[PDB]
């Protein structure tokens, strides 16, 4: 059978209560393994699962910083997608991301997908070929032209078929 | 392992 | 966009008096994250109350597992009283142990 490894992420903002609340949660099929909580008081993400447990300091210090770094990405985001959208500084927003591999019976590469959202739809996706961008409306579009220049989907076609396999492979093999 | 952050901004 | 949750009540085991589990209640469909649930035993909140970490499905709605262990009799009734921006009144959802 097949096996996928995936990360859901998803920031709150809260007009006049501090920054926004960022949850990143990282899953091996169906078993929840890791997770972050900006709210909570350890400010490192976190295992949930047994088989995780065993990864070194240098691995739980990685993941807590490269999370954290994309939450801080996402509130000057969120700034920026209320300006596209003219919506009041007073309400409360979400941006969302998922993004993950699948590999073979064999673990072999699959698919691979980053898609996010804002208030609950569709905004930016990474196409199949991990190579082009998906704009869900005119506000993404912005996005799509900016990052379309940038090269962003690169960086993101290295993780997907790199990093992701290789580690789902571990996960699978320990767990 | 969780995915390099972005950098690039929306 | 604004969605409703929908709210299943069960029981991590089958049902019988005498034994015992945890009862359930998984929220899901729902849209802002915002979202307040209690397990209520006969009406009163239950103290303990835990749940998993926020994620959601494919269409972007967030999903919710709350449960608590607890002894299944006769008498005591169990529900799950859930709140959220688009409901008028806290949607409350039964424990019946047939579902």
């Amino acid at each position: 059978g097949s096996h996928s490894m995936r990360y859901f992420y998803t920031s709150v903002s809260r007009p006049g209560r501090g920054e926004p609340r960022f949850i990143a949660v990282g899953y091996v099929d169906d078993t929840q393994f890791v997770r972050f909580d900006s709210d909570a008081a350890s400010q490192r993400m976190e295992p949930r699962a047994p088989w995780i447990e065993q990864e070194g300091p240098e691995y739980w210090d990685r993941n807590t910083r490269n999370v954290k770094a994309q939450s801080q990405t996402d509130r000057v985001d969120l700034g920026t997608l209320r300006g596209y959208y003219n919506q009041s500084e007073a309400g409360s927003h979400t941006i969302q991301m998922m993004y993950g591999c699948d590999v073979g019976s064999d673990g072999r590469f699959l698919r691979g997908y980053r898609q996010d959202a804002y208030d609950g739809k569709d905004y930016i996706a990474l196409k199949e070929d991990l190579r082009s961008w998906t704009a869900a409306d005119m506000a993404a579009q912005t996005t799509k032209h900016k990052w379309e220049a940038a090269h962003v989907a690169e960086q993101w076609r290295a993780y997907l078929e790199g990093t992701c396999v290789e580690w789902l492979r571990r996960y699978l093999e320990n767990g | 392992e969780v995915a390099p952050p972005e950098y690039h901004r929306k | 966009i604004q969605r409703t949750p929908k709210i299943q009540v069960y029981s991590r085991h089958p049902a019988e008096n005498g034994k015992s589990n945890f009862l359930n209640c998984y929220v899901s469909g729902f849209h802002p994250s915002d979202i307040e649930v209690d397990l209520l035993k006969n009406g009163e909140r239950i103290e303990k109350v835990e749940h998993s970490d926020l994620s959601f499905s494919k269409d972007w709605s967030f999903y919710l597992l709350y449960y608590t262990e607890f002894t299944p009799t006769e008498k005591d009734e169990y529900a799950c009283r859930v709140n959220h921006v688009t409901l008028s009144q806290p949607k409350i959802v039964k424990w019946d142990r047939d579902m």
